[PDB]
């Protein structure tokens, strides 16, 4: 399997320094090109930088020039972005993608930068007691984007819908409910696991009959 | 892609 | 810098029904080499891009037969023969002749079904948010069709605009419907001087009603 798996994304301030990296496995990572492609909330798609296999030649969008280095290490099988001087124009997210069929192919799952002046805030996690019964999970306060929901630490995901991040005053709130049989609950317990990675913070919340 | 080629 | 017109924005289609997107480009993607280094991609929800084409037409591993690319010079498009739910998404074209690479803006397909009115769920502020000054009334409109709905709040049967938040899902691919969650956010302070609080749904039509007193 072909797998590509970036990370070291999170908050930065403008001006600042940050990062990323792509650890490349499922082939041969010294015979292929690689690139940074990015994606904003308008779901544009922007060519970053690339760079060849043997790391000899680096490419850059009129954009990032003078800004960002590219660069990789064979033996290490890792894809880096070193991004300096920091623009807000440059949060987004930012996909590791191999360069094969004279096209890129493989597209890795994306880390995603933000460039604010806002600091870090864990969420807060409230639970959301009421044939089927829904609950639910509010997830309110944290910055910066993304955290992570499941349910019965992944346990159930048949019922779940999780609703993306709304922002307001550098703050995001998000929700998530999840649908079980009612004669199921609250005899099966159901909790809700939130993880938010700039934080370093995870929380679970069972949620009880009110 | 161009630039790999 | 070759601009990649990609055409309709956001297409609407039915389950067993041809779906057809254009792109074109600024400038000929025929190569020297004779090769057109024309490319399509989708990006389903919750997934990371995938290459569907490649070289105007020719189709990545898996991909089924109902995924046809063709065209040449400037001018290109993707067909699908035979639309089924897994096809929604996000598709991009986007060109490797000429630096730099340059991507479509995207189609959003969607699949088209009978309209399907949300299961509605409604919950008062826990305990615990009330406890730190907050008191957000959660409102969860399930699995409805099309995206497009309304919601309205109201306090004791007044309709309250303010502190309102929503926010939807992708398409199902299981159903093909949606779902979203809207969110009116109060103060304690305010929350507790009110008894009744309702949110109502409808695209239009008397709305879906879910209802709680204080
Ligand atoms: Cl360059
Ligand atoms: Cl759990
Ligand atoms: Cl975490
Ligand atoms: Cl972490
Ligand atoms: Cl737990
Ligand atoms: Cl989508
Ligand atoms: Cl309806
Ligand atoms: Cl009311
Ligand atoms: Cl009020
Ligand atoms: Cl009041
Ligand atoms: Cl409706
Ligand atoms: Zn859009
Ligand atoms: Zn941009
Ligand atoms: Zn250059
Ligand atoms: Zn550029
Ligand atoms: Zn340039
Ligand atoms: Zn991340
Ligand atoms: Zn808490
Ligand atoms: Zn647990
Ligand atoms: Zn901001
Ligand atoms: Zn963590
Ligand atoms: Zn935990
Ligand atoms: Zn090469
Ligand atoms: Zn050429
Ligand atoms: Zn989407
Ligand atoms: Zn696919
Ligand atoms: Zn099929
Ligand atoms: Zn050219
Ligand atoms: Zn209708
Ligand atoms: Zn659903
Ligand atoms: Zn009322
Ligand atoms: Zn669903
Ligand atoms: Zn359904
Ligand atoms: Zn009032
Ligand atoms: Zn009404
Ligand atoms: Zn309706
Ligand atoms: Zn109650």
């Amino acid at each position: 399997e072909v797998k590509l798996v970036e990370s070291g994304g999170g908050l930065v301030k403008p001006g600042a320094s940050l990062k990323l990296s792509c650890a490349a496995s499922g082939f041969t990572f010294s015979n292929y090109g690689m690139s940074w492609v990015r994606q904003n909330s308008d779901k544009r798609l922007e060519w970053v930088a690339s760079i060849r296999s043997g790391g000899g030649r680096t490419y850059y969008s009129d954009n990032v020039k003078g800004r960002f280095t590219i660069s990789r290490e064979n033996a290490k099988n890792t894809l880096y972005l070193q991004m300096s001087s920091l623009k807000s124009e440059d949060t987004a997210l930012y996909y590791c993608v191999r360069y094969d069929s004279g096209s890129s192919d493989y597209w890795g799952q994306g880390t995603t930068v933000t460039v604010s002046s806002a600091k870090t805030t864990p969420p807060s996690v409230y639970p959301l007691a009421p044939s089927m019964v829904t609950l639910g999970c509010l997830v309110k306060g944290y910055f910066p984007e993304p955290v992570t929901v499941t349910w019965n630490s992944g346990s159930l995901s048949s019922g779940v819908h999780t609703f993306p991040a709304v922002l307001q005053s550098d703050l995001y709130t998000l929700s998530s409910s999840v649908t079980v049989p009612s004669s199921t609950w609250p005899s099966e317990t159901v909790t809700c696991n939130v993880a938010h990675p700039a934080s370093s913070t995870k929380v679970d919340k069972k949620i009880v009959p009110r | 892609d161009a630039e790999f080629r | 810098y070759v601009v990649m017109t990609q055409t309709p924005l956001t297409l609407s289609v039915t389950i067993g029904q041809p779906a057809s997107i254009s792109c074109k480009s600024s400038q000929s993607l025929l190569d020297s080499d004779g090769k057109t280094y024309l490319n399509w991609l989708l990006q389903r929800p919750g997934q990371s891009p995938k290459r569907l084409i490649y070289l105007v037409s020719k189709l990545d591993s898996g991909v089924p037969d109902r995924f046809t690319g063709s065209g040449s010079g400037t001018d290109f498009t993707l067909k699908i023969s035979r639309i089924e739910a897994e096809d929604l998404g996000l598709y991009y074209c986007w060109q490797g002749t000429h630096f730099p690479r340059t991507f479509g803006g995207g189609t959003k397909l969607e699949i088209k079904r009978a309209d399907a009115a949300p299961t509605v769920s409604i919950f008062p502020p826990s305990s615990e948010q009330l406890t730190s000054g907050g008191a957000s009334v959660v409102c969860f409109l399930n699995n409805f069709y099309p995206k497009d709905i309304n919601v309205k709040w109201k306090i004791d049967g007044s309709e309250r605009q303010n502190g309102v938040l929503n926010s939807w899902t992708d398409q199902d691919s299981k159903d093909s419907t949606y779902s979203m969650s809207s969110t009116l956010t109060l103060t304690k302070d305010e929350y507790e001087r009110h008894n009744s609080y309702t949110c109502e749904a409808t695209h239009k039509t008397s709305p879906i009603v879910k209802s709680f007193n204080r």
